[PDB]
């Protein structure tokens, strides 16, 4: 994720997309859910993936 | 049998020692550019559905 690698004719979202779509992904990066508590397929596809979270010092025990 | 003040100079000749400029060339880079990231060959999915 090096800044200034990918430019306006070879674009990021261009390329990654084409990495999911040769996973059997689909190229805009989603995947359509299901609902947890009515069991039925939102009618929206849903925009999924990995990201990296990180854990901020601050919590509520403390403050 | 003294020192006098002679004729002032006519000229002054200042010397200093210079080495001189190369052709432009210009070579910016060992490996030139930002080089873009791309598609390792062939990949194959690595997911499949259940059924």
């Amino acid at each position: 994720a090096t800044p200034f690698i990918f430019s306006e004719e070879n674009s990021a979202l261009e390329y990654f997309g084409e990495m999911l779509k040769a996973a059997g992904y689909n190229f805009y990066g989603t995947e359509r859910l299901y609902s947890g508590i009515s069991g039925l397929e939102l009618e929206a596809d849903i925009f999924i993936g990995v990201v990296y979270y990180q854990r901020l010092r601050h919590m509520v025990s403390d403050k | 049998g003294g020192l006098t003040c002679a004729s002032a100079p006519q000229g002054t000749l200042r010397i200093l020692e210079g080495p001189q400029q190369s052709l432009s060339g210009s070579p910016l880079q060992p490996i030139p550019a930002s080089p873009p990231p791309q598609i390792p060959p062939g990949l194959r999915p690595r997911f499949c559905a259940f059924g």
